[PDB]
Order: structure tokens, then C-alpha cells, then sequence
């Protein structure tokens, strides 16, 4: 259930950036874990990346500091 | 001529009936032209075009 | 053979799954859009008006 | 039979020769939907060589663009007749008059937009009756060649397929007259001798019922029971 | 406090159809039940018609059988065109022989107990000899709406649409009732079409039940 | 085109109908008005908005 | 097969806080859902058993348009107030109540009489603005019980009598499948009441009129 991605464009202008981000954050809950942290709506992890977008707490920042400490771990 | 002919019938001159749709069943307004028109079907078929 | 199961099947892969729609003769970059789709019996596209 | 004709539909349907002409007068003995048996009237007709005519119909055949053309009586029995007029009705003729599709109820109103751009919107009647309801010929071809590792057997034993697969079929592998075949059912069994199948099938998605199996074969080869 | 009404005059005004009276009524429900009677009885209601005939010499439901001047396609909409009433079952077979120059109605068929022609002199189609017969079995079940052959779907036994609809042509028209110490009381009259088999009052009281179902799916009665 | 044609059918003012020259204070009871058909369509009426 | 009809029963209720209602209905046979809308609709619309204003005069004004000082709004602009009031009433069929006050600020609809039987519904509902410490307001407001939305010509200072308490009645018709099913209606009722009642029961008081006027048939 998702009609506009505005509210993503919202919080991160470039709107390009925003492909690059959902797109990897949505591999990486894909294929295999990483289990996502949003509630869902039986919908696939498009809609999952996208809504999680726009709680804010997806970007590239949170994505480099959790692949960096899966890289220390 | 038309109106000559549509006299000798029991429709009314300008041809314009009122009707009633199904969904509300009340009355449109400004009655509405309708009639018989010969309809033609053509050989684009959907089943051939899918 | 398109038994019981398999319209179930394919309602769960549409539902947030878009699709690209194109008219032939493309003039400028509104004659491809995408869509998500709704299935529809019959056999011919059905399509949003004013688009 | 069209509404508001223009008065050239008979001149069209007399000389577009779709519909049975009569070359002379009389009265009509024999009706039938093969044929009509015209008598002809005594001053009309020679006195050596007399007899009568014959007029063979055209029946259910293939058209050009796989529509249907047939011919369909339109005298009844023991009529008059004039020299030079119609005798039966073809595709999209009536009583000698060029009717291409139907007189329908209409009416010009914007309803609840589905009439969008240009959208016809037909009302449930029109399909009841039956009236725009048309009829397709394909004409499904499958050929029996000869080339290296063995000719291009027309048997019924076909490997791994489903025996109602086979069930619409003969002893030898062609489909019975009347059968209302499905998309992707084997009309003709045609194997590739290695061995594989490779048989004719329906063309994917359409319906039909087997009308008539023509067949041609090359002089030199035995035929089996169906041909 | 509203005045209920009854089924207060039922005119057999011709031999297919007639015309109905439901009064007293109040307004606003002159339009209200008006549409709503008439939607349900063009929608859903029993039916008899034609569905599977198997005629003997056929093979295919496009040959032309000797002796018949039509086609056999043509005789198939003619049989299509036929009315017929049961009572007590929900399919039954029927029979057709006849031989000899001379129209064939369905005031020939065997006119066993429950099944009933209510139109006997329709043509289902016309001879040419003295001896081609044509002989045909015609299966009729009970139904509603429209069935294309398509849908549902032996080598001789052909399929024709059905066409579950007793009726065609339904109207209705509000005026006023009676003077009767009240006024705006509400006489609605329908008119309706029928081919033959449906009783106007089975067809208004079936039609009730319908309506009165399609209430008690949340209401309580 | 057709649903340019019902607004700008439903946004005029004809001089007199049903309903010309009386107040409402919604247009929750204007649609009310015009589904029960006790009053016009349209006819210049001072109503309330926000 | 022939007798069954596909009966629904309410998948959900959306109902939105006080009188905002969105009601769904499904799975539907092919068109049934558009006769129930239609029904419905027009039952809850113009058949209601309801009270609401019927007529008011004002002791020193004689003419709709006319004024009383201290006031700010103007005397159609409160029967524009007085049709928006709600009020639900005991078995009685009339009473009259007034709106007797001498003072400073906006009258609301508690500030009324309470007078036993009749239960005001809205009291943070506000009626007219005073404003001077002389003006004083009193007028005579008289309620009534009906059926219906009975304006002015068809019938001291007029009310429109909007009887029913349903104030928005719309539904939809969207598709809905089941199984192998092809075409099946689905009704949503969106629909706003003036909180006089809950609308669900608004809902089965509909059904349960045309419910008598089925049970003399069948």
C-alpha cells in the first residue's frame, strides 16, 4: 500500500540516491536476513525499503556504519 | 421529412425521450437523443490482437 | 493446466510489483509510464483516463 | 436488413455474386440448404435440350480473411420467381439486400465515463441475442516430408503424453469430425523418427470445432483407414 | 408507522404478459421499491431454458441435414427462441420425430407431465420431403443469468447458450392511491413482460425473497 | 472531454428551480438536496463553507 | 442452486471516531450491490423517524431580515445555527424550549433549558455570539418529530425540519473475487450522521423498515 514517493524525495533531495539505497538495503533484506524493521503489509521488500525510507531511518549513513561493523564483527 | 415521419409514429417531433437509469432509477434531466443506429463490426478482433 | 491454486499465486506476485506501459508511435517521455496492476477479467487492457 | 438503407444495396447484391442469381424464372420445386431445384417456366425455356436447373450452394467454406462464407436459402417452397433475382442469401445478405451488421437501440449519453474517448459501451442484450456473434475458419496445415533418418510417420503412438491427449483421436492419429478440440490438443500425430514428438497442435489460445479433414497425399504411399 | 402494502391486483392484460399493483405506499418509496423490483427481476430469477440438444443425424453443429431448408445453426436459435415451464425437476429430456412436408412447431414434441409449452406455434423450422425426418433430443435444466457455452464447457451432443431470463421488457410507474382519509399514499404499478412460464406473483414474491435475503445478511428478522 | 463537460454542467447558475433562494449551512445537506430531488442542481443559494 | 444467493457478511467496519462511518460490504452477486446502495440510500435519506428545529420566533423581531443588536451574526445566520443543532427526544411528539439569557459571550447549545425529557447531544455546540452587557436574548425554539427533510415552502421564523440523522450517505462499487469467480460487487457505505445516533444502528433501522415493507410480501 504505497501511491506517492514523495515523502522519501523529502528526506533525501537527490532522488537518485534514493534508488542507490533502497535498492541495496533491499538486497541485503532480500535474499537472505536482516530482517526489516518496519512492520509490513504482505508486500514485497520494495514497498518495505521505500516505507522504511520514509521513517527516516534508511540512508546511506546507517547503511555504511552497519556493513562497516559486520565487516569488523 | 424526418419530423413528417416521426408525427406519423408516437415519439415526439424533436426526438429527444426522456429516460431512467438503472443505478438510480429517477429521471435525468434534458431528455436525451436516442434511436437506431446500423452498427458495423470490424475485423479487429481482441483474441487476435493479445 | 492454470488449476486452483495458481490465480492465488499471482495475485500474491502482482500486488506491489509495477509494470512499464508504452504506446507504439513514443513522441516524448509520457508515452511510457508504469503502472501496478489490478487483474481484470476479459482480455483488453484497462486504463486510467486521464493519463 | 439495414435501416436507413440508401437503395444501392441491390444493385451491390445482384452483381457482387455472394448470393444465388436465378439465370431464368419459374417456380421453385425443391429447397434444400445443398441445393434448389428451380422449374422453369414453358415460354422462358428451349424446346430442344429442355430440362431444368440446379443451383448448387456454397456451404460453410473458408474465406480470405479466415471470416466464414456461406450461402443459406431464402425462397420458400413453391414460390414464383423472376428471371434475374436472388434465390438465396449469402454472407451478409437478405431477401437480395446488403446487410453488414446489425440495426441496434442507441442512445447519446455520457455514462458514468466508460465512454471515455470514443468507447461504444454495449449493454448485455446485444451478446444474449447472439448478434454480434461471428464465426472463424483456420485452416491448420501439417505436412508429412521425407528427409534423412526416416520419413515422417502419421501414427497415433505418440512417446510421453497423456491418453486424453489421445482420446480425441482415431486408431490412426486424426481427429474425428465434431470434435470440440481445445487449445493445445494433438489434431495429427506427426513424429520425428531419431524418436520425438513434434504433432500438430491447436495454435495457443483459441477455441474451435473440427469442420471437415482434407487430405492430400503424394502418389507412391499407402493409405490408412481415415484417408 | 408506515403503511405496509399488498399485492392488491394482478391483470392478466394479455396472454404473455400482465400488469401488477402493489398499495398503499408512502413517499419516496414509490421510486425506492420501483427500481429495486426491477433490478431484481431483470437480475436473477428461474429460468428453463434450452442448453444441450443432441439431433440424431448431426455430427458437428455446422453440417446441414437433408430434408431441412434451414441450417442447423439456424434451427439451434430457433430452439433457442422456445419457452417451456416445468414444475418439480431440474433438468428433463425431451423428444422430437416428425417426418413430411410441413412446418415443425414444438406443439409436435412429446408433452410429457411437468414440462409445458406456453408457446406452441413458434416455428423451429420448415421441411422439404416426404421422407427426411429430422429427430432431435433436447436436455433442458433450471438456471439464472447467462451461461455461455464457453464457461461450463460425446461427439453429437451440440451446445447452445442459455438464456435464463423469464422476462424482457420490465417497467414501473408511481401515481397516487386513494383519497382515504390520507393523502400522498403512493400506488405503484409495474408492468412487466413474460414469455409464458413465470407467474407474475411467483415472479414478485421470489423477487421479495431475494431482496429480503440480501437484507437479513446483516440485519436480523 | 466528458468529465470537463459534467463540471462544467454541474458549476452554472440557471435563474430559477428548485431550491433558488433559500440558506443552507453545509454542503454535506446540498448533496443530500440534490439526491433526494428537492431542489435544482444548481441555483444561486448563500450557503455556508469554510 | 437456483435459491442461493451468495449472502454477505461485514468483513469490517471502519468507523472513524464520533459519526464518520465507512461500512463494507462483500462478496456481492453481479449487481445487487448497487440496488442495496440505492435502497439504503434512499431510505436513510428521506425516511427517517427523527426530531430536529421546526420553528422559532424572536420576541422583538417580526422579519427574516431583520437584526438585534449585541449580536454579531444576523438572524438567518442563526437559523443557519438552529439547523445544526441536534437533538434527540422522548416519545413525546412535541415540546417547545427557548433560549432565555441576558449576557456577555457566545451562546452555546448547553446553555439551553434542559427541560426533563429533551437530551441536547452537542454542548460545546455554539449558537450566536453576544457581546454588550444590555443585550439580552430570548426567542422560542420548537421541536418536532418527522420523517423526512421538509423545507420552508412547504410548509415567527421558519426552520427546515432535517428529520433524518444522516448528514452524508455515499457508497461505491468496487470489484471483489472469490475462488473462480468472475464478477462480484462489493458495497462500501461512507456515510456521516449528525451523532444523534451511532450509524450502524442507523443502519439496521433502515434495513429493519424496508424489512416490514418486504414481510408483507412474502
Amino acid at each position: 500500500a504505497r501511491v506517492t514517493v514523495q515523502d522519501a524525495v523529502e528526506k533525501i533531495g537527490n532522488r537518485f540516491d534514493l534508488v542507490l539505497v533502497a535498492a541495496r538495503r533491499a538486497r541485503q533484506m532480500q535474499v537472505g536476513g536482516k530482517d526489516p524493521l518496519v512492520p509490513e503489509e504482505n508486500d514485497k521488500t520494495t514497498v518495505i525499503a521505500l516505507r522504511e525510507i520514509e521513517e527516516g531511518l534508511i540512508n546511506n549513513q546507517i547503511l555504511d556504519v552497519r556493513e562497516r561493523q559486520e565487516q569488523q564483527e | 421529412e424526418i419530423k413528417e415521419l416521426l408525427k406519423l409514429g408516437d415519439l415526439p417531433t424533436s426526438g429527444q425521450i426522456r429516460l431512467y437509469d438503472g443505478r438510480t432509477g429517477e429521471q435525468f434531466e434534458r431528455p436525451v437523443t436516442v434511436g437506431y443506429m446500423y452498427m458495423l463490426k470490424l475485423n479487429h478482433l481482441v483474441d487476435d490482437k493479445m | 493446466r492454470e488449476e486452483a491454486v495458481v490465480w492465488d499465486i499471482l495475485d500474491e506476485v502482482i500486488r506491489e510489483h509495477p509494470v512499464l506501459l508504452n504506446r507504439a508511435p513514443t513522441l516524448h517521455r509520457l508515452g511510457i509510464q508504469a503502472f501496478e496492476p489490478v487483474l481484470i477479467e476479459g482480455k483488453a487492457i484497462q486504463l486510467h483516463p486521464l493519463v | 436488413k439495414p435501416l436507413v438503407g440508401t437503395g444501392m444495396e441491390r444493385a451491390v447484391a445482384v452483381d457482387s455474386g455472394v448470393t444465388a442469381v436465378a439465370k431464368r424464372g419459374g417456380v421453385v420445386q425443391y429447397v434444400d440448404a445443398s441445393r434448389i431445384v428451380i422449374k422453369v417456366n414453358e415460354d422462358e425455356m428451349y424446346p430442344g435440350e429442355a430440362g431444368i436447373d440446379i443451383y448448387n450452394l456454397t456451404k460453410y467454406t473458408r474465406s480470405n480473411q479466415n471470416t466464414c462464407i456461406n450461402q443459406m436459402p431464402c425462397v420458400s417452397l413453391g414460390e414464383p420467381v423472376e428471371r434475374g433475382d436472388v434465390l438465396a442469401d449469402g454472407p451478409s445478405t437478405d431477401l437480395g439486400e446488403l446487410a453488414l451488421g446489425q440495426n441496434m437501440r442507441v442512445a447519446f449519453m455520457p455514462w458514468n465515463g466508460y465512454n471515455f474517448e470514443d468507447s461504444i459501451l454495449v449493454s448485455e442484450r446485444v451478446v444474449q441475442e447472439d448478434r454480434f456473434t461471428t464465426i472463424h475458419i483456420q485452416e491448420l496445415a501439417c505436412v508429412s516430408r521425407d528427409t534423412k533418418l526416416g520419413p515422417e510417420e502419421i501414427t497415433a503412438d505418440i512417446p510421453n503424453v497423456g491418453e486424453a491427449a489421445l482420446s480425441k483421436l482415431d486408431e490412426s492419429g486424426i481427429v474425428y469430425i465434431g470434435a470440440e478440440v481445445t487449445g493445445g490438443d494433438i489434431l495429427v500425430g506427426k513424429v520425428t523418427p531419431k524418436v520425438k514428438d513434434s504433432s500438430l497442435r491447436v495454435p495457443n489460445g483459441v477455441s474451435g470445432t473440427v469442420i471437415d479433414v482434407q487430405v492430400f497425399t503424394r502418389d507412391g504411399v499407402e493409405k490408412d483407414k481415415r484417408a | 408507522e408506515f403503511l405496509k402494502p399488498r399485492l392488491v391486483d394482478i391483470e392478466q392484460v394479455s396472454s404473455t404478459h400482465a400488469k401488477v399493483t402493489l398499495e398503499p405506499l408512502e413517499r419516496g418509496f414509490g421510486h425506492t421499491l420501483g427500481n429495486a423490483l426491477r433490478r431484481i427481476l431483470l437480475s436473477s430469477m428461474p429460468g428453463c431454458a434450452v442448453t444441450e440438444v443432441e439431433i440424431d443425424g448431426v455430427l458437428h453443429e455446422y453440417s446441414t441435414k437433408e430434408g431441412v431448408q434451414e441450417d442447423i445453426l439456424e434451427i439451434l436459435l430457433n430452439l433457442k427462441g422456445l419457452a417451456v415451464r416445468v414444475q418439480g425437476k431440474d433438468e428433463v429430456i425431451l423428444t422430437l420425430n416428425k417426418s413430411g412436408i410441413g412446418p415443425v412447431t414444438a406443439a409436435d414434441i412429446t408433452h410429457d407431465g411437468d414440462v409445458e409449452i406456453v408457446k406452441p406455434q413458434h416455428v423451429i423450422c420448415h421441411l422439404t420431403d416426404e421422407n427426411a425426418s429430422i429427430s432431435m433430443r433436447i436436455k433442458v435444466q433450471r438456471g439464472r443469468g447467462y451461461v455461455p457455452a464457453s464457461t461450463r464447457i460425446p461427439i453429437g451432443r451440440l451446445l447452445v447458450d442459455a438464456c435464463y431470463s423469464p422476462v424482457e421488457r420490465i417497467a414501473y410507474n408511481v401515481e397516487a392511491a386513494r383519497v382515504e382519509q390520507r393523502t400522498d399514499l403512493d400506488k405503484l404499478v409495474i408492468e412487466m413482460e413474460t414469455n409464458g412460464t413465470i407467474d407474475p406473483e411467483e415472479a414478485i414474491r421470489r423477487a421479495a425473497t431475494i431482496l429480503a435475503e440480501q437484507l437479513e445478511a446483516f440485519v436480523d428478522l | 472531454q466528458d468529465v470537463v463537460l459534467g463540471l462544467y454542467y454541474m458549476t452554472r447558475d440557471c435563474v430559477n428551480a428548485k431550491g433558488e433562494g433559500m440558506v443552507l449551512t453545509g454542503p454535506k445537506e446540498a448533496e443530500r438536496l440534490y439526491r433526494s430531488g428537492l431542489a435544482s442542481l444548481h441555483a444561486r443559494v448563500k450557503v455556508r463553507i469554510t
